């Protein structure tokens, strides 16, 4: 119940949340961006994924 | 005391008998942690006897479920009391209101 | 470099309990970092003095009562638990309280000592109802930090204690509640610096400036294991 | 190995036999005192056997030859 | 009536406020309902069942 | 007497020594499972939420 | 005053950028305080050098595409962002790159001087489709601290730059990733204590262990106003 709620909450999208549309070079800087507060957790972004 | 109650705590506490309720109204004359005395008013004085009541509190006593029972005086020296009024809080009462 | 250094500039004293401390200048993001670190340190590791052991004549245990005392011995110990006492010189103080008569007993009735400061002399501690009733009490106060239940002290100390050595739990920490907020500092050529205002509420026995200084010293001491030890 | 037992079974061929062979090893590994062929690396007696069958040094076919050579040389010493 | 009483006490009508984590110290994403609730200490102790 | 030595022996006695956990009623085969103990200061059994 | 000083156990380095450091034992609640302070310092105020502005001939803006390169210019911006460069002598570096021919281009091909070092000359920027096409551009490398994206720098520079300039998020901080966990410490008289385990990912040009020391030094030198 708690794990699924957290994962569902953070695998979401919002129309104009924060830092939308910005392009990132990996998941590491995505995490650093979220931790620094410059990007929201639900933001449609372009990520280079291997 | 429960901040959000129902209003019948005042009823269940005095109907449970675990609190010391004043039989006859009067003015408190002397209290301890164990004894409470009240000088009954002249209108409840029977013409034959002294007309002074004694309320002997029950201190820490074992329960059937091994829990403490005590009564602590909720009144002070020299303040008026009425008939059917609480004097000592029960094991789980606060100023005559049940507080679980 | 372009780095700037925080400075303690104002100590606003709302009352003897509530205090305001302002720290500025602060760079971007440092306000919340320093504020949260200071809050976690101040709420957990501030030394203070607290009542730890009470001795009363004619009383064997804390589950008994004495004639003339309105409340119970447990209520007496719980009232003692909230005693705000400051000791300058030593770390262990024996306090003596003697009272006889009818009326409330306050902390002002403790026989005052040259090296003991009582923050609240009007803090009621016991009630007497009989004129012939008298109460003599010996209070032992140590100094420490954190919260110490009644099990650790008896486990640590192996000597026998006589019957009547009533043990009370010690809440050494004097800090009750603190909070902080970050605003914008005012610099003519730098309109981006931040200023940290930390609100502190506690009993006496702690000057806010010395508390913040102690917190900074302990944080630096903890970081000393990181500055050069890899 | 230490948390899972996946690669033991391929060396063994079955699961219910791995417990038997591991207990048979740990018997004289603990009371026999013979040095384990797998290293120690601060482990217990019932798991070093599991690591050994993880790296598969011993097998039931070879588990019954070194114990007969020892007794035959014992009897040669007696006689 | 609850809304009027909260307005009287200078409290939010919605009944939830923003809290900051005690560990990291940043505001949670969404307001969290916090109030005073009457808890009870039940006879099922742990040392009696140990 | 619960000297320090008994705990210094315990922390290595338990290690790599599995312990079964049972929750009545055991409706199916999964009601009995074996866990590797970890020593905790307390009074209650700590259970992994996934099980 | 009787606080316990941790003894740094060991540092596990999977690579020259991946590191994990464990601290034990720590006073209760100090693990989270130290971990947060270090993480905020690492993600906020680590000086470094990174590219911010790239000017490419033949392109007008981000959506515009140069002919002859298999990739778009957005991937070019990403690849430039993922560059670790050390500048020792001076503080402002302008670099120009000119390449042609069949094959991928790399950071080794950029015109370099003595006071600029690149830890990954094999880092790939783009692949060329034909030898006829030539790639030429000038890039701007600045020295700064923290992390500033392009969205907050367009308004900062109110000068109308010549059209064709491209803004790249500046990752001055060498820390690629910082994470920390707090677990229970073991003292047979003191079960209350906790321990820190810190996992750090950096780019090149900085020893991952050295980043911790730099953060500790900056925090201590910022707190030394209140030590005595």
């Amino acid at each position: 119940q708690d794990v699924v709620l957290g994962l569902y909450y953070m695998t979401r999208d919002c129309v104009n949340a924060k830092g939308e549309g910005m392009v990132l070079t990996g998941p590491k800087e995505a995490e650093r961006l979220y931790r620094s507060g410059l990007a929201s957790l639900h933001a449609r972004v372009k990520v280079r994924i291997t | 005391k429960p901040l959000v109650g129902t209003g019948m705590e005042r009823a269940v506490a005095v109907d449970s008998g675990v609190t010391a309720v004043a039989k006859r109204g009067g003015v408190v004359q002397y209290v301890d942690a164990s004894r409470i005395v009240i000088k009954v008013n002249e209108d409840e004085m029977y013409p034959g006897e002294a007309g002074i009541d004694i309320y002997n509190l029950t201190k820490y006593t074992r329960s059937n479920q091994n829990t403490c029972i005590n009564q602590m005086p909720c009144v002070s020296l020299g303040e008026p009391v009425e008939r059917g009024d609480v004097l000592a809080d029960g094991p789980s009462t606060d100023l005559g209101e049940l507080a679980l | 470099t372009e780095f700037l250094k925080p400075r303690l500039v104002d100590i606003e004293q709302v009352s003897s309990t509530h205090a305001k401390v302002t720290l500025e200048p602060l760079e971007r993001g440092f306000g919340h970092t320093l504020g949260n670190a200071l809050r976690r340190i101040l709420l957990s590791s501030m030394p203070g003095c607290a009542v730890t052991e009470v001795e009363i004549d004619g009383v064997l245990h804390e589950y008994s009562t004495k004639e003339g005392v309105q409340e119970d011995i447990l209520e007496i110990l719980l009232n003692l638990k909230g005693l705000a006492v400051r000791v300058q010189g030593k770390d262990e103080v024996i306090l003596t309280l003697n009272k006889s008569g009818i009326g409330p007993v306050t902390a002002a009735d403790i026989t005052h000592d040259g090296d003991v400061e009582i923050v609240k002399p009007q803090h009621v501690i016991c009630h007497l109802t009989d004129e012939n009733a008298s109460i003599s009490m010996r209070i032992k106060v140590q100094r420490g930090r954190g919260y110490v239940p009644a099990s650790t002290r008896i486990h640590s100390e192996e000597d026998e204690r006589p019957i009547g050595r009533l043990l009370v739990d010690a809440c050494y920490s004097p800090v009750e509640r603190i909070a902080y907020n970050v605003e914008a500092a005012r610099v003519e050529q730098r309109t981006d610096l931040d200023k940290l205002v930390i609100e502190m509420e506690t009993n006496g026995t702690i000057d806010p400036e010395e508390a913040i200084r102690r917190a900074a010293t302990i944080l630096a001491e903890q970081l000393e294991a990181f500055v050069d030890l890899r | 190995a230490r948390v899972t037992v996946q690669d033991a079974v391929e060396k063994i061929g079955n699961r219910f036999d791995l417990v038997l062979v591991a207990a048979r090893r740990a018997r004289q590994m603990q009371v026999g005192g013979k040095d384990p062929l797998v290293p120690e690396e601060n482990d217990k007696t019932t798991v070093i056997a599991l690591r050994e069958i993880e790296e598969g040094l011993i097998n039931n076919q070879i588990l019954d030859v070194r114990e007969r050579q020892e007794q035959q040389e014992q009897e040669a010493a007696e006689l | 009536e609850i809304k009027e009483l909260l307005k009287l006490g200078d409290l939010p009508t919605s009944g939830q406020i923003r809290l900051y984590d005690g560990r990291t110290g940043e505001q949670f994403e969404r307001p969290v309902t916090v109030g005073y609730m009457y808890m009870l200490k039940l006879n099922h102790l742990v040392d009696d069942k140990m | 007497r619960e000297e320090a030595v008994v705990w210094d022996i315990l922390d290595e006695v338990i290690r790599e020594h599995p312990v079964l956990l049972n929750r009545a009623p055991t409706l199916h085969r999964l009601g009995i499972q074996a866990f590797e103990p970890v020593l905790i200061e307390g009074k209650a059994i700590q259970l992994h939420p996934l099980v």
